[PDB]
């Protein structure tokens, strides 16, 4: 019943990638004064599997690579870890009930870094392996805020357990006492899965992806759009606890869900309103904004269960 | 002791005589030597969980503290030598006493 | 220590963690605590010279629960003379046992 | 109209929903009717291996009363 | 209102050690019992396998102290079906 | 004083990023020393039992322990469920 | 054969080592050190350590060989002896393994045992905490003096690597 | 660098040494190690020159290795003994690794090939720290795990000390490079004498860090790092020429100096173990040294080398370098024998 | 054992999309084709990650290590290790080490 259980997992993740395309373009498309995808289907609901036969029948494009072996590498890691990072969600019964779920999700998170190093190695392009060394650079400044703001809010929970930041959340979600985290870790997440305005990447006139084009470049952007939804999920379930009721577990479910989808969209409401920042002025946002702040709260959250009798069990 | 020991302490050895023989890469023997401190750090793991050495579970993640700052300084004098030669090659080193 | 500031000052830097049988979080002991603390008491006061001689029965004690190579040669004794009596079919488990 | 972009959000919706609706009713069919048993702790490990061995069958989800006591 | 809250938590952690205390010594009481089994059934087949052996004891320490020893695994599951002694090994490691 | 209420303000208009920092991190090193709550922190710490409270031998000069969980003597809780 | 993982994922612990030691490009010494320090988090893992295999993978793969490979992608340019050195540590490994498994005993510098990993573990545990967590926890209850060291050390890092990149 | 940030290394190399030396726990000496070894680059490569790279990259690979050798013999001690404490270790192949790792850390024989390279790619007075300071740690290790060293094993490194230190001098013009070697000379006495008496190992530590730190700071105050540098001096400081001469006559082991002390005591003890061909071997090759020590006697006091005609513009200039202790120094490493019996404060 | 069994399947399934992605599109049998200078600020913030990184390792440990009885004690200590990490981000911020300005 478990290998079942995967796939239970695994496909509606593919599929909700799949349509999350469509929705974006539509979204974007109505705040643009268009209509976006309508014709491909009713509604564009067919669009999505146009763009999936036409890639993957596509002609290849990998020119001479030094590491082939890191050229499909890269692919692998990127998609393999993506799905690695749900099996702990709790929806409200996690896959695999891990005590230190939280850890697992950071580590996992930290080794998609690889995934950008092979792929600018194994493009034998000079102009590539620059970009992907400012793609690796942002993302490990990010992953900093990440950690300190987790850990922060680890405090008022008591364990690394994600089933027990629903406990937390019973009375209140966490997102009032903690909210000026919740700022800084929902823009982290923006930055650490290089979407807009944080998507330097794309600077047309201003992507290490470039070298793989169709089929291998079909399986980056799933990994890369499977992680937006995996954030905006762990978003909802660390600062929007869901109350969960253990003989109507599908009610969680559902509550659960819509406020996964509406932090989904947001990240496109976001891409559609601004410019995108310089490579230096993200950083300085990181370094010289983000990171003295979060050392700041890191300590008030610390010291404030002490001096309150606040601090939360250990079990 | 128990057959795991036989191939973690063979771990270090490999890493240690792989550090003593450079080929050419500075790089290269960076990494055995960050090999060796991840074999210590799983030999001294597994004795310390196995004995139930409660305080000295910490001693590990000193470990990997002070190897990675380490480490850091070793990539930070790899950096420099590439600057001066272009390249990490050890044998490009040998100006005192050549 | 080579300077016995500790002692001198009664400040307590790090002989908390330098054995197994000290005081540990929440009073969890070492699989070989009492074997530790015979063989400390033992050898308490009277030299290293005295003690590798005088406590030679503690500390064998404490070396085998530390490593259980005493312990283990005889489980492989016992498996290697029931496995001998199996290829000769001369030896029926208990269903207890299966 | 804005509301021709709700279909494309609907399939999401039910394609994030089954996940966590999947575990909820795979984990009650494989234990008998209840949650599965969480053990992050070794006393809570060391309870689910008492009931398997109670159980009289191999299965720590299947739970003895007052009816085993005499 | 986190405050409220989990100093009621911390209430109910302290109800549910309480309960686990007043088990222990009902399963200690067992666990003792079932340690001792074990070893006992372990000295009857060795005895079984271990007479023709020259210069060999049943039963014998390898210590020098009388004291009890708390055995290890490799003691208790030495000859008992692999199943069993995986679970009892690396079964809690692995669950879930 | 214009030398205190002249640079606060500037950095106040220039820096409000890091006044925040430096008044978030100020206050969470000097209220725990202040707080009147700081002692239950510590005294629900102890009050968890972790480990089994292993009895005494009773000697028959020992009147301040109890004899049944359920008798007057010994430490109480009462304290946390009023808190 | 599920009861051996730990000698299974040791053998590849060792393989792995071999890889990154026999010394072949950068690109590729890094990809076997980030493989044997994954098998070195199941080992861990597998002995009850649950947060120290944890830190490899947030720490040791995720922090530091990402430096690692991150400095080889700028810092290096991008052989018939590491075939041979490769092949020669295969061999030593597989000699290894067919003597502690034919013989159960063999004995290098140290006697070692071939029964299994399991039968030294622990048969007594009852806990309502983990052992490691609360002795990680203790370095801020009991290393007092541990953290100042530590601390002042990783701040020096910062100063030092500063001094010696000026290049002035 | 910066003044401050210079203070706040070299306390942080002090630190790390004194963590080493009050330090019961064998993590916390493995943290001393690192912590020393951090902040000692830094001041090797104050210069940022190629061969001030070399020189911290060679000496970073040394270091590292043996730090990881410590490392070893820990974790092999903890699992045959199951404590940390700093004292005699409880196996034969840790002692062994841990007395490698702390030969390879001093630089003696045959692990010594960075000493002499390290020495002379680094100034001056980051070659004072290098030949002085850095043996106090290892020093310290070895008088507290000396009753379980290998006596063949410590006695063969401090043979081969005295022989490649004597030799390897012969063949140098180069003022850090003799330095370096009449260092390897010297640690092999300070070794072989530690199974029978280590109190005659401070002694000799004591002893050769004095009379190392007068030579330093003598080549500092004229800037000199060669020979045929250093022979000018006498055209310019000759008072400094003197105190060049009775410095490197005690570094000789000469009597009635101060550098006569610890060969004195060293063969006394040894002796009394009965240990007579091993004493007359380290002494008469101990010559080797002294060879190479009186040829700087004779190319800068004892002869007038060739000057130069831009040397008279040095004439209207005073010294304004510190030589901070410099007095001091001098006279305890050349007046001190006959308070030879003051040695006992060592004990 | 589950989660043995649930990486097995994301990387194999993930393994088995890169492969036929590879191969499938080699079906159309198409027409024959026939046709850096290191920088130090990316190194810079690459290694102070990682000593940020490590000051992380020590600060994960805090939500157990507020359940001591010495939280005088732990408290000082984790302010301690956080303030010293901002000290580091104070001198390299002064220092000119966070510019990108050559
Ligand atoms: C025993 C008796 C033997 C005593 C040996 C004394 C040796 C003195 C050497 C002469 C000093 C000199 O001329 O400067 C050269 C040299 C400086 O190099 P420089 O090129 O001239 O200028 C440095 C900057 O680049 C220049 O840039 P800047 O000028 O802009 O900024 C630098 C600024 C910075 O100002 C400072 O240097 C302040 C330094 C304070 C350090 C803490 C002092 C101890 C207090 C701790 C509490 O000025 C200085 O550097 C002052 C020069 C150093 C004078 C310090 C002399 C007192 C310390 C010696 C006593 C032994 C304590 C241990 C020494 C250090 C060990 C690592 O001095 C050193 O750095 C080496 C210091 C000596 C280390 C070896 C000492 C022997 C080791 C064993 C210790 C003795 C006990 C065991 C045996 C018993
Ligand atoms: C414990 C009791 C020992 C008391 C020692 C008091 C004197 C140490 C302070 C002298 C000093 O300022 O410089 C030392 C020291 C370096 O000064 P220096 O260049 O070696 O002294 C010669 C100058 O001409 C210095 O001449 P100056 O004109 O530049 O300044 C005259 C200086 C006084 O200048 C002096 O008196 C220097 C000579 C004092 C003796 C220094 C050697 C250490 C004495 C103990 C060594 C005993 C050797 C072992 C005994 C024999 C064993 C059998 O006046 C003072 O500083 C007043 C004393 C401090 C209050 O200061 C530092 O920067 C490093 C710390
Ligand atoms: C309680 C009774 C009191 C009396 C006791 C007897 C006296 C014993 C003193 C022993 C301690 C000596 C050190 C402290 C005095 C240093 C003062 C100083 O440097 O200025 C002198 C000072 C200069 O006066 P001046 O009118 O200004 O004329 C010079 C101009 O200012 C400037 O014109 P310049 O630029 O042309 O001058 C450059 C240079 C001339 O430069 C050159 O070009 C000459 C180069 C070739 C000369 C080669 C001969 C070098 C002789 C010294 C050999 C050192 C190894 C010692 C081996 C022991 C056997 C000798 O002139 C010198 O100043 C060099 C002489 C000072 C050398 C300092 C030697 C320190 C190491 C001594 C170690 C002694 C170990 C003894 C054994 C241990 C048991 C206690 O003389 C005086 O005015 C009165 C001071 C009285 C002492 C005279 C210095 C004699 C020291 C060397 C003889 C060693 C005797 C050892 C006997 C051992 C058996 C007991
Ligand atoms: C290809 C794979 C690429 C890497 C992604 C997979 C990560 C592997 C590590 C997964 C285990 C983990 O870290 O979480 C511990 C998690 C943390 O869980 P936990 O701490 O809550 O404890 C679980 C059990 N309780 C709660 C009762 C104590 O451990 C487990 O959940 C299961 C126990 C470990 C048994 C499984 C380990 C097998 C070995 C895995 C490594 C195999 C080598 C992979 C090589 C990778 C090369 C890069
Ligand atoms: C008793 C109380 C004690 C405890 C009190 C603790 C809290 C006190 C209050 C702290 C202040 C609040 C901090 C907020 C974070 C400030 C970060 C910062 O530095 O800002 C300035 C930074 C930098 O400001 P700057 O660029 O103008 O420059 C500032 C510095 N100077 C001027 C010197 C150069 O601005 C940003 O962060 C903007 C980032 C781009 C954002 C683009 C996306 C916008 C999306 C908006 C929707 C977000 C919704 C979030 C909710 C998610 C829900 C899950
Ligand atoms: C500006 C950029 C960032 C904006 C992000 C905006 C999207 C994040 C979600 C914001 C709206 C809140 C979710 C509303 C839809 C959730 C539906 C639901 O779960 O049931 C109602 C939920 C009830 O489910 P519940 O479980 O969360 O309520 C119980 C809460 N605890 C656990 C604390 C007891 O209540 C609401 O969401 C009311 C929302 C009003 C405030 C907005
Ligand atoms: C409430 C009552 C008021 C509270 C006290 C407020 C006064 C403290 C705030 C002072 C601001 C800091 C000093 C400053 O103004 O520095 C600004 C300077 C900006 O320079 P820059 O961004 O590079 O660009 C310049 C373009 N012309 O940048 C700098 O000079 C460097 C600044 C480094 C300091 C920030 C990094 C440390 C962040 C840690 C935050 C946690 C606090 C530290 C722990 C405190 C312990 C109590
Ligand atoms: C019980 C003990 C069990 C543990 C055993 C540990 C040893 C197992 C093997 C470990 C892997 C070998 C380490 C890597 C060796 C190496 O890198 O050697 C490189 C060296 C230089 O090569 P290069 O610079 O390219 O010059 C070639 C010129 N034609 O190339 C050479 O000089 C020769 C290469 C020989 C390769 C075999 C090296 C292993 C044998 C020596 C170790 C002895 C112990
Ligand atoms: C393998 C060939 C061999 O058997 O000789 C091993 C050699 C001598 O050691 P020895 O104990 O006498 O060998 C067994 C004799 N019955 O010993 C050797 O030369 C093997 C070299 C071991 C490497 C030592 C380097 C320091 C590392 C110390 C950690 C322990 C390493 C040894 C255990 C792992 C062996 C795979």
């Amino acid at each position: 019943m478990f290998m079942i259980n995967i796939l239970m997992l695994i496909i509606p993740i593919l599929l909700a990638v799949a349509f999350l395309t469509l929705v974006e373009r539509k979204v974007l498309g109505y705040m643009q004064l268009r209509k976006g995808p309508n014709v491909v289907g009713p509604y564009g609901l067919l669009q999505p599997i146009a763009d999936a036969i036409k890639l993957f029948i596509k002609e290849p494009l990998r020119p001479a690579t030094s590491s082939a072996s890191m050229f499909i590498l890269a692919p692998i890691m990127a998609l393999g870890l993506a799905l690695t990072m749900w099996i702990p969600l709790p929806m409200p019964y996690p896959l695999i009930n891990m005590n230190l779920g939280v850890l697992f999700m950071l580590a996992m998170s930290s080794l998609a870094v690889y995934s950008i190093l092979w792929s600018g190695w194994a493009s034998n392009s000079k102009y590539a392996l620059i970009g992907a060394l400012r793609a690796v650079a942002q993302t490990i400044s990010y992953e900093v805020t990440l950690a300190i703001i987790l850990l922060s809010v680890l405090l008022m929970s008591g364990s690394f357990t994600l089933s027990t930041l629903i406990t937390t959340q019973e009375q209140m979600w966490l997102i009032l006492p903690a909210w000026p985290l919740a700022m800084m870790w929902f823009i982290s997440t923006l930055a650490e899965t290089n979407r807009a305005p944080f998507d330097l990447t794309e600077g047309e006139s201003e992507g290490f992806n470039v070298e793989y084009a169709a089929g291998p470049f079909a399986l980056f952007f799933m990994a890369e759009y499977a992680n937006i939804i995996m954030m905006n999920i762990f978003t909802a379930i660390l600062f929007l606890g869901t109350s969960h009721n253990p003989h109507m577990p599908e009610l969680y479910t559902i509550n659960f869900t819509i406020k996964s989808l509406l932090l989904t969209m947001s990240f496109l409401w976001i891409r559609a309103s601004y410019p995108r920042f310089r490579y230096d002025q993200l950083m300085h946002l990181l370094w010289k904004n983000f990171l003295p702040l979060t050392l700041a709260l890191c300590m008030w959250h610390v010291s404030l269960p002490i001096l309150t009798s606040g601090i939360p069990p250990q079990t | 002791m128990s057959m795991v020991y036989m191939n973690i302490m063979m771990a270090f050895t490999v890493s240690l005589v792989g550090l003593l023989m450079y080929r050419s890469h500075l790089m290269s023997s960076l990494l055995c030597l960050e090999g060796m401190m991840l074999s210590l750090f799983v030999m001294a793991a597994l004795t310390i969980l196995n004995s139930h050495f409660t305080l000295a579970s910490m001693m590990p993640i000193i470990l990997l503290v002070f190897a990675a700052c380490e480490a850091a300084l070793g990539l930070s004098l790899l950096v420099m030598v590439s600057n001066t030669y272009g390249t990490d090659y050890v044998q490009n080193l040998n100006l005192l006493q050549c | 220590p080579f300077f016995d500031v500790q002692k001198r000052l009664g400040v307590d830097l790090d002989r908390w963690m330098t054995i197994q049988s000290a005081e540990q979080p929440h009073k969890i002991p070492s699989r070989c605590h009492a074997f530790e603390k015979e063989w400390i008491e033992c050898a308490h006061g009277i030299g290293s010279i005295r003690a590798e001689k005088e406590c030679k029965i503690e500390f064998e004690d404490f070396r085998e629960c530390l490593l259980r190579q005493k312990t283990m040669k005889r489980l492989h004794a016992i498996r290697r003379q029931r496995e001998k009596l199996i290829k000769e079919g001369k030896y029926t488990p208990p269903p207890h046992h299966s | 109209m804005w509301f021709e972009v709700l279909p494309g959000i609907a399939v999401m919706g039910v394609c994030l929903f089954i996940p966590g609706m999947a575990t909820a009713r795979i984990h009650r069919f494989s234990n008998g009717g209840k949650e599965k048993r969480v053990a992050h702790y070794p006393y809570q490990w060391y309870l689910m291996e008492r009931d398997r061995r109670v159980s009289g069958v191999n299965r720590s989800y299947v739970s003895k009363g007052l009816e085993n006591i005499d | 209102s986190m405050m409220k809250w989990n100093r009621e938590r911390r209430r109910l952690q302290i109800e549910d050690f309480e309960a686990r205390i007043a088990l222990m010594p009902l399963l200690q009481a067992e666990k003792d019992r079932r340690v001792l089994q074990m070893l006992r059934e372990n000295l009857e087949e060795e005895a079984t396998v271990m007479k023709d052996v020259p210069g060999w004891k049943v039963g014998e320490s390898v210590f020098h102290t009388t004291r009890w020893v708390t055995p290890m695994m490799g003691e208790l599951y030495g000859l008992r079906a692999s199943e069993e002694v995986l679970s009892a090994t690396y079964g809690f490691i692995w669950y879930t | 004083a214009e030398r205190v209420a002249a640079f606060l303000k500037n950095v106040w208009a220039k820096e409000p990023v890091l006044v925040a920092s430096f008044a978030i991190a100020g206050l969470a090193v000097i209220l725990p020393t202040l707080s009147p709550y700081t002692k239950y922190s510590l005294m629900i710490n102890r009050a968890t039992p972790y480990n089994y409270p292993v009895p005494l031998r009773d000697d028959g000069n020992m009147p301040d322990v109890p004899s049944h969980p359920q008798d007057p003597q010994g430490p109480s809780l009462e304290w946390l469920k009023r808190l | 054969m599920m009861l051996y993982i730990v000698f299974i994922l040791s053998v590849i612990f060792v393989m792995g080592f071999v890889g990154f030691s026999s010394k072949p490009s950068p690109i590729y010494g890094g990809l076997g050190l980030i493989v044997s320090g994954g098998v070195g988090c199941g080992i861990v893992l597998n002995f009850g350590g649950s947060f120290l295999g944890l830190m490899v993978f947030l720490i040791y793969l995720g922090g530091m060989m990402v430096v690692f490979g991150y400095t080889t992608a700028m810092a290096t340019e991008q052989n018939k002896a590491v075939l041979g050195a490769f092949v020669t540590g295969l061999l030593m490994e597989f000699f290894m393994v067919y003597y502690v498994l034919k013989d159960k005993e063999v004995e290098v510098v140290f006697e070692f045992n071939g029964l299994g990993d399991w039968v030294i573990y622990d048969t007594g545990d009852s806990g309502f905490f983990s052992e490691e967590a609360m002795g990680i926890a203790a370095l801020y209850s009991y290393g007092t003096w541990l953290v100042i060291v530590t601390g002042w050390s990783l701040l020096i890092g910062v100063v030092v690597i500063m001094e010696i990149t000026r290049g002035n | 660098m910066n003044p401050i940030i210079f203070i706040i290394i070299l306390l942080t190399i002090m630190l790390g040494t004194i963590i080493v030396m009050i330090s019961s726990h064998w993590l916390l000496v493995w943290i001393g190690f690192e912590m020393n070894m951090l902040a000692i680059i830094p001041i090797m490569m104050k210069n940022h020159n190629p061969r001030a790279t070399e020189a911290s990259t060679k000496y970073f690979l040394t270091q590292s290795t043996a730090s990881m050798l410590l490392m070893m013999a820990v974790i092999i001690n903890l699992m045959f003994s199951g404590q940390w404490t700093v004292m005699k270790l409880f196996n034969p192949m840790a002692s062994m690794l841990m007395t490698m790792a702390l030969a390879m850390k001093l630089g003696m024989a045959p692990f010594h090939f960075w000493v002499p390279e390290v020495t002379q790619g680094i100034p001056l007075s980051s070659g004072l720290i290098l030949l002085t300071w850095q043996k106090l740690a290892p020093m310290s290790v070895l008088y507290q795990i000396f009753p379980s060293i290998n006596l063949n094993l410590i006695l063969t490194l401090s043979v081969l000390s005295i022989l490649i230190g004597g030799w390897g001098g012969l063949n140098q013009t180069q003022l850090r490079k003799i330095m370096a070697y009449s260092s390897i000379a010297h640690m092999g006495w300070m070794t072989a004498v530690l199974p029978y008496n280590p109190t005659m190992t401070l002694l000799n530590l004591i002893i050769y860090i004095i009379m190392t730190s007068t030579m330093f700071t003598m080549f500092m105050a004229n800037s000199t790092t060669t020979t045929l540098s250093l022979s000018h001096t006498w055209n310019k400081t000759p008072i400094m020429t003197v105190l060049i001469l009775a410095t490197l006559l005690s570094m000789g082991g000469l009597p009635p100096l101060s550098g006569f002390m610890p060969k004195w005591m060293i063969i006394q003890e040894m002796t009394k173990n009965n240990s007579i061909i091993l004493p007359t071997f380290m002494a008469i090759t101990a010559l080797l040294n002294l060879y190479f020590y009186m040829r700087l006697t004779y190319s800068t006091t004892l002869t007038m080398f060739p000057s130069t005609n831009n040397m008279k513009m040095k004439w209207q200039f005073p010294l304004m370098k510190k030589m901070t202790f410099l007095p001091t120094m001098v006279v305890l490493s050349t007046m001190m024998l006959p308070l030879t019996p003051m040695l006992s404060v060592l004990e | 054992m589950n989660l043995m069994l649930a990486l097995l399947t994301n990387f194999t399934l993930a393994t088995l999309l890169v492969i036929i992605a590879f191969w499938l599109p080699q079906l159309n049998v198409y027409s024959e084709k026939t046709s850096l200078p290191f920088s130090m600020k990316f190194f810079l913030v690459a290694i102070t990650f990682l000593l940020f990184d490590l000051e992380i390792a020590l600060l994960l440990p805090l939500p157990w290590a507020s359940q001591t009885a010495n939280l005088n004690t732990m408290l000082t200590m984790a302010l301690f290790l956080i303030i010293l990490l901002a000290v580091s981000l104070a001198y390299e911020w002064t220092q000119k080490g966070l510019e990108w300005t050559e």
